[PDB]
């Protein structure tokens, strides 16, 4: 019912991480969520979903037609509410219409109650599939003078580059995540604060997620990093969630 | 008339035999899809999708020297890597064929 | 002379800043080089090379025939051989023609001996165009499982989509670079080592840059790294240029 | 309705780690199952099961009456099939009545499938009361003299010391598993092989488990291995599981 | 006329082996020494003392008086201090009784210098027989979470429920040994350093003891691995009885 | 009337201070649990559990140097670890008191 | 068009697949010889004498998994058992090409 | 007929074995320079200027338990700190040594 | 006058530099016995018998890059690999003195 995409800009900022971890978080609250890896050509989420081995048919199939939706999704093994539509590595992001990419988005409309859209990085053609059907966005930004500058070019075009800009529906709903925050090194000045972001931006922001070798451990192993529930930042993505569904909850690990 | 493939077919590449067989002596890594209508054999390390038969032909056959794909298809009937892990000769050298409907996955 | 293209497929691995030390690197050997940020519309190039200031006329002017090429290049302060020329904000990558990116390519090629070409991430085409008409290429990789298996997918459209490969002249020398390499983290073995990369991509390391808190600093005030030698990365930034020019040095920082 | 008692009589050769595999693995397979941590003063099982830290009430309550038994049993968060009874820290294992214990047992076969009983070290009284109402008993033995002295002590008390023994019904059904088998020391002769331990102990092998740090690195994140299907060890563990229940399978990893 | 007892409280950490490790250290500096397998109905002590074939009487003998202290002590071969008084196999721990041991360890305190007692797993009877006539005691631990927790409810026992806590002459003096300790284990951050328990547990270390191949092959040939000089563990077993002797020397192999 | 520690409470061990406060000037390993029908007051490294007003008390309070305990509870209203690791003041200087039928956590 | 032989071609039999390629999925005696005129496919212990692109084709390709023949040629550039013994790669997984005028033994 | 150094060498100290070796138990400050006609051994973190050799003898040598020179020169043929950071073995345990006409760097 | 060996110096010789110093760049076998009544300076991996200050110097110094000698001496006082193996520093970077009357083993 609620198409959110993960977006940034800047690539490398973590957007699949936070796809998993985002897409994890609400199937473990119980909506029934799937998560759509639109990087087609160059996949990574399936990788990190633990749902690699699985996959047989992909996102270009079911745009094709070659297969079904039935057919493409992959429940997962540990969550019941949870569903992954993987994109392919043979074909690049030219064999995604936006006719194509539309009906898919009809029929998991129909479906599930919260559809998360890994978006590729940067301003192309690719970029804007994830970004044109959204009803919300969640913008990923490092604490650094570049990720910000390029976080901001993002915010600007889901506000005129939607499909809710050029029917003139109410806009996307924006939501700020800094991610791979380091607290030390913005009290050496060398990253923005958490304040300086809030204020360049001008937006609220969703929450803060720590520098962690958990997050690089999870993605080794297969699981999302809401999954592991020890670390700092198991912890800081599994408050995100909690924001996005109104608990406002104070931010930790600055 | 056996197309044979001497270089890396890194992730993404797409190889297509479209007469008969295909031999493929380097590493298949993961990603890449190897689909002939004939018999495929893989004397590397394959990582990628291997689809034989694919023009409808239940005697194909796949030979790899280290048994690693993501998919092993013969005629239709596939095999994902899923199931192939909990199988033994994951990693050793097999040999898959069509028994009427199933997959055979000898060493 | 010599079209050379940092590309990665994975975003965020470090070609911008990779871009920027080779292309200085290249200068103060003492070849007239150029870099050319082909990130149209998302621009990080002149951010971290210092000129963002200066920048009046940029790629997407030159294109269009806003300008000349003479009036957008940027002549760096402290090295005369080192000019960039940056891109812009405004217009996204869609701005770019083959044909007309093949003519600012024409008169480049006649002034200059380097041309560095930051691409953008991804497979599209902004990461196309920088791809098509290059000479050499440096891929960037991350030693982990993901940037691994998106810079195979690189190496494979530096074989196939260039424009040596469709005018079938000799293929494009590719050459690989390990960037933020956590030496610490790859004996924990949640990090590919120098050997894995080494055997999984099956081509010659051009280095391997160390992970440090040198590069973030050095972009926050404006210099390349490598004008920084007194740090870990930039030394290993002033050896791969090295073995750029066929001078082979044992690795260093593993 | 099916009382497993996983034992040894030699202590640390992976009861525990056998029980929260075991356990988790008939939750994956659908069996509403229940893990009860029979080493009371001395817990370990909520440990790596993950759920130290909502335990309130545990098994020398439900025994006393100072809670019920749907007050004490901790459901998991990853899996709904899967419940836990853990015990305490104060009172040790005198404060646990033949007669107490059979009244729990009786109210755990009206909801659950299978009961796991994680049998702590020896021949002694706390070892005795989860041998006592099992009706089958899984003997961890680890290739090695003592360990495969001490489980032939274990399956004379499982054959002699039960309920089934003392009322006259079938025995226990016993089952043979090699845990931390080192594959590489068997052939340096200083371990004995898989069929030194089916000779000398004479039954039928539920399966070997090889020696891996997947199994430390899981309990120290508070994760069974079996839900860790990317090692050696989490695959060992999900074949011995199916041969539980029947479906005979080719050994690995030897 | 000292009697201490190895203890841990989890089992396998390494009781037997360092039971075996010191009672022999102490003989070759001269002390006549008895060591005693507490473990009765699973004895252990006597298999990798090297003594198995020489038992004719064990320890639920003397205590029942079917022989004599002198019929079933068992002079070693290549040490002439040192004496092991092996445990039965047929009756299990309930066969000691509290007055009985009384018995055996008035006479083994009026012959000998150093009484070491093999404790068996777990804080049960068999266990607090051991504990009970104590002087010292040494507490097993291995480097991990569980080992901790449960060598920490241990030393609360040391001090509360001994004859010396009952009588209330100075208290039980404690000495903790970690065992089987991996060096390179704990900079991967998966195993707890020598300085995490000499902080939760808050105690003097004894020594720490590499994790070896030489043990399991010391015990595969009757030996104890103190009479294996040539080894790492060997060195470090005999380090810890100086230790036990006032003579303080720096730990090595971490 | 008002029962000081100055050891290690090591864990299994339980304290019980029967007419009043209770001050451990000690680390409390997890496991431990201390109880009193008073104010506990903790100034070390709490891990264990802490049992005030255990006699019905809706007064009694807990004062912890670094609150890590396994649960906190004043005259029957508790609050295991799970909940308050995800509160802020986990590992703070932290001060429980009962709030007609609530916990507080204050810093 | 791609002979597969499933039966254990024994002493004395010839195999010859006139047009192509030639699989043999079993053990080869020693006496037997396997000749065609593509690349020969042995995936068990081959014993016997593997003549490749006998028609005169200097891109065919002997693949054996246990290097045991007692003759291999390509085209008619032989190399028979006494000098293989003497090479690594005997019993091994063996790959036979023919570079301009001389054999090949990879591994 | 070797002195020996065992204090610290500060910046701005010169120390001249006149006769044959220098040993240098101890670290030698940047600024310091240690120079005698026969072999310098550097048992110390060395941040100073070793000078092997002076009086014409391309056979002396150099040995750093950490190399940090700012210049290393033997016989004349000199090698300062920025040359030297380029190579490996820098903080290592080296032995300088005169090979005809240039330097080596050993370790 | 400071003899440099720079060979291996293999089990059963012995070196003896008669003025002052011993330099051995080479590794020096089990057996081998270095002596010399000045210093002796050991830049490979010793397992001989080290003998500093034969005749009579209280002053001489024995230094390894890696401790494995099976005896060493200055000028009488000796001190075999048997209580050598018991302290640390053994196999690492030692420099051997004589403080009096005893042998001294840094790092
Ligand atoms: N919170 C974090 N703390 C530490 N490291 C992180 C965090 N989030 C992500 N990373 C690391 O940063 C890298 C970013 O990769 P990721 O695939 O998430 O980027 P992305 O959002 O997908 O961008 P792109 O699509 O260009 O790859 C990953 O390798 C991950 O391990
Ligand atoms: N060698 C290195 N060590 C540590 N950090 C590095 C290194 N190289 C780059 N980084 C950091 O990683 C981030 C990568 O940003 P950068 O702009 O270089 O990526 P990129 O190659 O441009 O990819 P994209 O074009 O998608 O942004 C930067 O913030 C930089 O500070
Ligand atoms: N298959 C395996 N491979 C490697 N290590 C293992 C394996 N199984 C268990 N271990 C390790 O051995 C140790 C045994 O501890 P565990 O608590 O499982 O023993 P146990 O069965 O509970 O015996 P006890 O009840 O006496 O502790 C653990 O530290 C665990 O990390
Ligand atoms: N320092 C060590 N390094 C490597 N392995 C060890 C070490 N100490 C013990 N072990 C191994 O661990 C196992 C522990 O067995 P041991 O009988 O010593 O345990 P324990 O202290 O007697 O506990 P339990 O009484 O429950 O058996 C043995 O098989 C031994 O080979
Ligand atoms: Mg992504
Ligand atoms: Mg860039
Ligand atoms: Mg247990
Ligand atoms: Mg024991």
């Amino acid at each position: 019912a609620k198409i959110l995409v993960v977006t940034s800009g800047k690539g490398g900022v973590g957007k699949t991480t936070t796809s998993a971890a985002i897409g994890t978080g609400l199937a473990l609250r119980g909506f029934k969520t799937v998560i759509v890896d639109f990087d087609v050509g160059l996949r990574n989420l399936d990788l990190i979903m633990g749902c690699e081995r699985r996959v047989v048919y992909d996102f270009v199939n079911v745009v094709n037609g070659e297969a079904t939706l039935t057919q493409a999704l992959i429940k997962d093994k540990r969550l019941e509410n949870l569903h992954v539509l993987a994109a392919s590595q043979t074909r690049d992001k030219d064999a995604l219409t936006k006719e194509g990419v539309e009906k898919v988005m009809a029929e998991l409309r129909k479906d599930f109650e919260y559809i998360i859209c890994d978006s590729p990085a940067g301003i192309e053609k690719g970029a804007h599939l994830a970004m044109y059907f959204a009803d919300e966005a969640i913008v990923v930004t490092n604490p650094e003078v570049s990720s910000v500058r390029d976080s901001d070019r993002m915010l600007g075009l889901l506000a005129s580059k939607s499909q809710r800009a050029e029917k003139g529906e109410e806009p996307i709903k924006e939501h700020l995540l800094l991610t791979r925050y380091n607290p030390e090194r913005v009290t050496k000045g060398e990253m923005l604060s958490v304040d300086d972001v809030e204020e360049i931006l001008a937006i609220r922001l969703l929450g803060v997620i720590p520098e962690s070798q958990a997050v690089l451990k999870a993605s080794n192993q297969g699981v999302p990093v809401i999954l592991d529930e020890q670390s700092d930042a198991g912890q800081a993505y599994s408050d995100a969630v909690d924001r996005l569904l109104g608990k406002e909850i104070p931010h930790r690990f600055l | 008339p056996t197309k044979v493939v001497k270089t890396p077919v890194r992730g993404g590449m797409q190889i297509y035999a479209a007469g008969g067989d295909l031999i493929v002596l380097a590493a298949v890594s993961p990603g890449a899809e190897l689909l002939a209508d004939g018999n495929i054999h893989v004397y590397g390390p394959m990582r990628g999708r291997a689809l034989a038969g694919v023009k409808g032909d239940a005697t194909a056959r796949i030979f790899c020297q280290q048994l690693a794909a993501e998919l092993v298809s013969i005629a239709g009937n596939y095999k994902v890597a899923e199931d192939l892990r909990r199988s033994p000769q994951w990693g050793k050298a097999v040999h898959v064929s069509l028994s009427g409907d199933v997959l055979n996955i000898t060493r």
